[PDB]
């Protein structure tokens, strides 16, 4: 009956939406947030609020907004103004007096009670009254209490519950056991009575069913005193556990003061208040730790704070950092600490342990931020330097485990070795010199390698950052055997688990010209052979056939040290990936695209010594015989033409003639032609033909491609699917299906000539960025997530890609809804063409209009529309649109600061399940898109109309931009983590192939993009100079992706009208 | 076709360059214009020729010899080619282009390159020569307005507003006003101190017009220095006291019900001689003449298969 409540919600609001898309009335927009507030989705609904204020300014009075804003503070301050400013207006009071009570300023809401009670209005002397009843409740002041409880209604839920708390006072348990009973069925009956259209009063009633259950166990806490752990258990995990925002807990812990004074729970209030300092009421967090002092807003301001409770210092002098206050703050600490280590050294009489270790740890916390605070106030120097080194040494030192203390220890050792590198090459812009930066460099790298070691070993589970540092270390630094001997102490002292994380990235490195640093990764990645073998051959075997000696040399050798070991996984794996990629361009498909090209170098660029070096590895590739029955059918009906016009070709090159040449390009166009019909016929591969092998092999030892990790039981390759669906594309790639060990079947795309290895270390930023939103509370309270692919590499050419199932791209989805509304499916670009034929050249004024005609005379909607037919039901379309919006912005934040370009609509696409969208092909990434010569993205990532259209209305504003901000703010926040696994990959050797296709050393150029990504992840990504914040910078962006300028611009394949 | 006191021209993305008998709707004759959208006309101070500034090329097409084709096209500009302008004495033309350029052509001489080139950073819209020839106005994308001295080359640069594409600019014939026109559909108007001859020639700021809520395209005085037309994306033509500055007459295009979705924008303008009449270009293949004072279509001129975007107009004897 419940779930059944809702669908007549969701459809309704189905069409009250469908309503206002025919005209905003605030009619209109009344019932939408209503009825979004009904269907509990409060942050959507919030959306609609936003659009209310920015076109109808008409439920009026700032204030009466700031008050809907739920923005208390912002509420406060203009209705001063708006008091100040007019009258006494009885309602300007009330809410004057709402911002008090929400903001629990009872010294306020008091004063503003009593101070002014002529009040004539009757209405106004009820509401008054439930307020200055629990404004009297935080002020001590039972009798004023009392008084404005016998002024509160016995038949209000309120009415009957202040009872509760004046009888449990004043010990009267009998009659607050009464009024419990009475306030619950008070609003039990008052929740059926607004049934849905109800403010957070639905979860508010939640604040109070807590409260009442907590209030009746404050009755407990008076007559049984063997309760005196159990309820302060309870009290307190359920207060690491809840969550419910700062207004609330000032409540249920004012139920708790009836029982326990704060200076008996201190480390509740103090968690309280640490809460208020993260959220920013700072003004509340200090009154919280004034009393828990129980001395001055430190009014006597000059003087030193009381050490009498570390703990509370500690959290004051941090307030007071978060506060405006901050030279002040940095002082206060440095001689915290001093107090605090003479407390210790003296004062620790034997017989007190615990004390002395809690010590201990406080100061360690408190080092940490001497050095932190130390930064930020000075910044990198010759004098921070030294400093902050030793008081992070000594946070390391009185803590010894703590994840955090070596961390930052080896992080300022690291940017130490950064500081004056980075000074160097200042000074050689402009020998002695280099035995100093040596030995400078040397010093601070050492400690550095052994710092992320011990960092590393504290995180285990999360740890990729310091990972992935120490490799940059240990890559850069051609090894001088100090930093070589501290690495290898390192290597054997960290877990093996490890470096699974970090593999591509070892790999990238295996032909090290380097020798002390080759040694060490070769060891290192044999052991990692010895454990877990799986999580190395696929990478390995990518590896050992490669054109450059070195590394398919020294790749072997691992995979030989494999053998004294796994042999027949070495040998499995060997094989499946050789196969692979004989399936992935079948030696037609390779002739026809090294004929296009063999034909360009020659008819139309007078090229013969690039066109004999496009034909002759083809002519040696079948030179070793066919091998495959469809290679012997190949074979037949091409080889003798082709081995003989190669035979002219070799005429030529002795007689240079070209009537030589000219009998080889006629035996050449003959197979061409004879292929090019046989091409659009590949709909199908069958095993049988194409790779026996393949079909051969049941139950291998080898896993199922990238599947294999620890915890979970080995997937293995129990059987190939004999037949391969061969997509029909541009580079025709197949639909490999696999059987599986377990049962379930793993479907994959083979791919034929893309270099799958760049999208590998995309999936690993986006493993990495999926950590950050599961561990952000907000995110994870909301599910943000990226979806990820297993990419497994098979050559520079090929690769496999994991199959998402349950997905179509916006492209087809739209294609077929045109197809069955009967329009045109390349309608916008015909009228555009109609329009002007000159499209491409016009001026960016003259696009902007054939632009906008095109837009004007066509439906926004399919993308909305269509996502609505396919829907079973209305809540099922409703959470897959919530799932929708949210995916899309993820998204838009991450793949921003990738740089992710191309974002057309073949290259995303939408899990028709879930709602959820999920992009495919990650070439162009950086700024690259832009940058390109020929039609330059101006989009930061596709906000198109149709994508728009799909969302809530009032999209932009709700769910949208609230998930935006979100996202971007866990992304500054670890913007470390996400540069980590960027820099890996932009300086990675065999990926910088990415960045000199700005001309269709790289030391300089690399060093932009990177820069360019920093800029993103601290908001200076536009004004060079201005510091944007999230939102601003949020909302600079989506106008940027919605720019009608910007489209006009696009390439039209990118079609900027869907 | 020259040899008529009345040139009218008409250009747009149908490859044509129309010429119209002023009184009466008559389309005198007809010139190609392939491989590209006419962005800008102008007729030469001589009426000898008119030039077609399009994408890469300035065509000139001639007014005398009544049938050719180009008797000039300049190359080896990349990007768009948005204003030309003549300085009176037969020789000299200038031009703002996308490749963030005005440029000098010797129109007396050999040679696809320009006697002189201004770099901006940001795409030239307009261009405008100041009467006293001595000065080249530029307004550029990023929303500067570049005074560019032709004998000190100096340059000396003036944003009001922007950080707005700034769309068209010109300059009252008596050269007492300048007036720039930007994306945000305002107008700004800035009073001239007359330098001139051992020259200063400063601007003073004198109004802010809310002229349209879209794009305004470009802006015109009057030859009278009385009115200042201005045409926008609104489809619409606002001509302007320069007294008050305040509307006197405004001609539109805009349907008669909202939901017709447009059709045309309001492209371009230019005045008779007396300022008694005004042309308009519009992206619904019309050019229209109207009467400045009652604000009557007192006529329309209908060809072109594909959009208009320019008008030239002359008056000369
Ligand atoms: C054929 C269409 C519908 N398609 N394209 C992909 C695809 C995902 C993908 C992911 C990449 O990182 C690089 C290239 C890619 N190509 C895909 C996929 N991964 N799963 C299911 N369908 C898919």
């Amino acid at each position: 009956e419940r779930a059944a409540k809702c669908r007549a919600y969701a459809k309704a609001l189905h069409y009250k939406e469908l309503e206002f898309q025919k005209g905003p009335t605030p009619a209109i927009l009344e019932s939408l947030i209503s009825i979004n507030n009904k269907l509990q989705q409060p942050e959507a609904a919030a959306g609609v609020l936003e659009y209310a204020m920015k076109h109808f300014g008409e439920l009026e009075i700032q204030a009466t907004w700031y008050e809907k804003l739920h923005e208390w503070e912002d509420a406060l301050v203009a209705y001063d103004k708006k008091m100040d400013t007019n009258k006494d207006d009885p309602e300007l009071m009330l809410g004057r007096m709402r911002c008090l009570e929400a903001l629990g300023e009872w010294g306020q809401l008091h004063q503003q009670c009593c101070e002014k009670w002529t009040l004539v209005n009757d209405e106004t002397q009820a509401k008054m009254a439930r307020m200055a009843a629990a404004a009297a409740w935080g002020l001590g002041q039972w009798d004023s209490m009392e008084e404005y409880t016998c002024m509160i209604p016995r038949d209000t839920h309120d009415g009957a519950f202040y009872r509760a708390v004046l009888a449990l006072h004043q010990d009267l348990f009998s009659l607050a056991q009464q009024c419990i009973d009475k306030a619950r069925d008070l609003l039990d009956a008052e929740l059926t009575a607004m049934a849905g259209e109800s403010y957070s009063r639905a979860y508010g009633a939640m604040v109070s069913c807590h409260m009442l259950s907590e209030l009746e166990e404050v009755i407990q806490y008076k007559l049984v005193p063997e309760r005196r752990e159990i309820i302060r258990q309870i009290w307190w995990e359920r207060l690491q556990g809840c969550q419910r925002i700062v207004e609330d807990w000032q409540k249920i812990l004012m139920v708790r003061s009836l029982v326990v004074s704060p200076h008996e729970d201190m480390r509740t209030w103090l968690k309280y208040a640490s809460l208020c300092g993260k959220s920013g009421r700072l003004a509340l967090a200090h009154k919280t730790l004034v009393l828990l002092l129980g001395v001055d807003p430190s009014r006597q301001l000059d003087h030193p704070l009381p050490t009498v409770h570390p703990q509370v210092t500690y959290a004051y002098m941090k307030n007071m950092w978060k506060s405006a206050r901050k030279i002040d703050a940095f002082q206060h600490m440095q001689h915290f600490v001093q107090t605090m280590q003479q407390q210790a050294q003296h004062a620790i009489a034997t017989e007190d342990q615990q004390h002395k270790q809690e010590l201990h740890k406080l100061m360690a916390r408190c080092f940490l931020k001497l050095g932190e605070w130390q930064l930020n106030l000075q910044g990198i120097n010759e004098s921070t330097i030294p400093k902050v080194l030793q008081y992070y040494s000594a946070a390391t030192e009185h803590d010894r485990s703590w994840y955090k203390a070596w961390h930052a220890w080896a992080v300022m050792n690291f940017e130490a070795v950064l500081h004056y590198k980075h000074q160097n090459q200042a000074r050689d812009e402009k020998k002695k010199v280099t035995e100093d930066l040596s030995k400078t460099l040397l010093m601070y790298t050492v400690p550095a390698v052994q710092g992320f070691f011990r960092s590393i070993s504290l995180s285990r589970g999360n740890n990729l950052q310091d990972t992935l540092r120490v490799l940059t270390l240990w890559f850069d630094y051609g090894h001088w055997p100090d930093v070589n001997e501290a690495l290898v102490e390192g290597v054997k002292a960290i877990q093996i688990d490890t470096w699974l994380q970090v593999i591509p990235q070892l790999i990238a490195r295996i032909d090290t010209p380097r020798p002390l640093v080759g040694r060490l990764i070769h060891q290192l990645l044999t052991d990692i052979g010895r454990y877990h073998p799986q999580a190395l051959i696929y990478p390995l075997t990518v590896a050992s056939k490669s054109t450059t000696t070195a590394r398919h040399n020294a790749a072997n050798k691992i995979l030989k040290n494999m053998c004294e070991h796994s042999n027949t996984l070495v040998q499995q794996a060997m094989m499946v990936s050789e196969e692979l990629i004989r399936v992935a361009i079948l030696w037609h498909e390779m002739w026809h695209e090294g004929l296009e090209e063999a034909s360009r170098l020659y008819f139309g660029e007078r090229n013969v010594k690039g066109m004999f070096e496009v034909l002759e590895p083809l002519h040696a590739m079948m030179e070793r015989g066919p091998q495959t029955l469809k290679e012997t059918s190949f074979n037949q009906a091409y080889g003798r033409d082709l081995m003989e016009a190669q035979e002219w070709c070799r005429k030529y090159m002795k007689s240079g003639n070209v009537k030589d040449l000219t009998q080889a390009w006629d035996l050449y166009y003959h197979v061409f032609r004879r292929i090019s019909k046989q091409l659009p016929q590949l709909t199908s591969l069958e095993l049988q033909y194409v790779s026996p092998k393949l079909l051969m092999c049941r139950d291998l030892e080898l896993a199922v491609p990238g599947t294999y990790d620890p915890n979970q039981p080995i997937i293995r390759i129990q059987s190939i699917a004999p037949s391969l669906q061969v997509i029909t594309s541009k580079q025709r790639p197949r639909k490999l299906t696999l059987m599986g060990s377990n049962g379930h079947e793993f479907v994959f795309l083979l791919k034929g000539h893309e270099d799958l290895r760049q999208d590998e270390r995309v999936m690993q930023l986006f493993g990495l960025v999926n950590t950050l939103l599961a561990n952000d509370p907000t995110s994870l309270r909301k599910n943000l997530s990226i979806q990820r692919y297993a990419v497994i590499p098979l050559s520079t050419n090929s690769g496999l890609i994991g199959w998402v199932p349950h997905c179509d791209t916006l492209h087809a989805l739209i294609r077929d809804y045109r197809e069955k509304k009967k329009i045109l499916l390349n309608i916008e670009h015909r009228i555009m063409l109609r329009m002007a034929p000159d499209y491409d050249h016009l001026t960016l004024m003259q696009k902007v209009e054939v632009f906008e005609h095109a837009v004007n005379n066509t439906a926004g909607d399919d993308l909305a529309k269509l996502l609505w037919l396919k829907s079973p039901s209305s809540e099922v379309w409703f959470d897959r649109r919530t799932n929708y919006t949210r995916s899309l912005a993820v998204m838009s934040m991450v793949g921003y600061i990738l740089g992710l370009g191309d974002r057309h609509p073949s290259n995303l696409m939408l899990d028709r399940l879930s709602g959820k969208i999920l992009h495919i092909d990650f070439g162009d990434c950086f700024e690259v898109a832009m940058t390109r010569e020929k039609f330059p993205e101006k989009i930061p990532f596709r906000l198109t109309r149709m994508l728009t259209n799909a969302m809530e209305v009032t999209g932009l504003d709700g769910n949208y931009r609230i998930t935006c901000h979100t996202v971007m703010e866990v992304l500054r926040e670890h913007k470390d983590s996400v540069m980590a696994v960027l820099e890996a990959f932009v300086y990675d050797p065999l990926l910088n192939w990415r960045l000199m296709d700005t001309n269709t050393a790289l030391n300089k150029k690399a060093i932009q993009i990177i820069n360019r990504v920093r800029d993103k992840l601290t908001g200076r990504d536009f004004s060079h100079d201005d510091t944007l914040d999230v939102p601003t910078q949020v909302e600079l962006l989506i106008k940027q992706a919605t720019s009608h300028e910007n489209l006009c611009q696009c390439y039209i394949g990118w079609c900027p009208f869907w | 076709v020259g040899s008529d006191p009345v040139i009218l021209a008409t250009a747009g993305y149908d490859h044509t360059v129309r010429f119209w008998q002023a009184h009466s709707g008559i389309c005198t004759r007809t010139v190609q214009h392939q491989d590209s959208q006419v962005n800008a006309l102008e007729v030469t101070p001589d009426r000898s020729m008119i030039a077609a500034a399009g994408y890469q090329h300035i065509r000139m097409y001639d007014l005398n010899s009544n049938n050719p084709n180009p008797i000039i096209s300049y190359d080896g500009v990349n990007k768009n080619i948005a204003s030309v302008g003549f300085h009176e004495d037969g020789r000299w033309m200038y031009t703002g282009g996308e490749d963030c350029t005005a440029r000098i052509w010797d129109l007396r001489s050999r040679n696809l390159q320009c006697q002189r080139i201004f770099q901006v950073n940001a795409p030239i819209n307009c261009v405008c020569l100041h009467p006293n020839q001595a000065e080249l106005i530029v307004g550029d994308q990023s929303g500067a307005i570049h005074i560019w001295d032709l004998k000190t080359d100096h340059n000396e640069q003036l944003i009001p507003e922007p950080e707005v594409s700034i769309t068209s600019a010109h300059i009252d014939p008596d050269a007492s006003y300048m007036a720039a026109v930007n994306s945000t559909g305002n107008c700004y108007v800035w009073n001239l101190t007359g330098g001139i001859g051992d020259e200063v020639t400063q601007l003073i700021p004198k109004t802010k017009i809310p002229a349209h809520t879209r794009y305004a395209l470009q802006c015109r005085f009057s030859p009278d220095s009385t009115l200042l037309a201005t045409c926008s994306a609104d489809q619409t033509c606002k001509i302007w006291r320069t007294s008050n500055f305040s509307l006197m007459t405004e001609l539109s295009i805009k349907s008669g019900n909202p939901g017709e979705s447009s059709r045309g924008w309001m492209w371009g303008c230019a005045f008779s001689g007396d300022s008694q009449y005004i042309v308009t270009a519009s992206s619904d293949n019309l050019a229209r003449l109207w009467c400045v004072e009652t604000g009557e279509i007192k006529r329309e001129y209908g060809g072109h298969q594909k959009a208009v975007v320019c008008l030239a107009f002359n008056d000369s004897v």
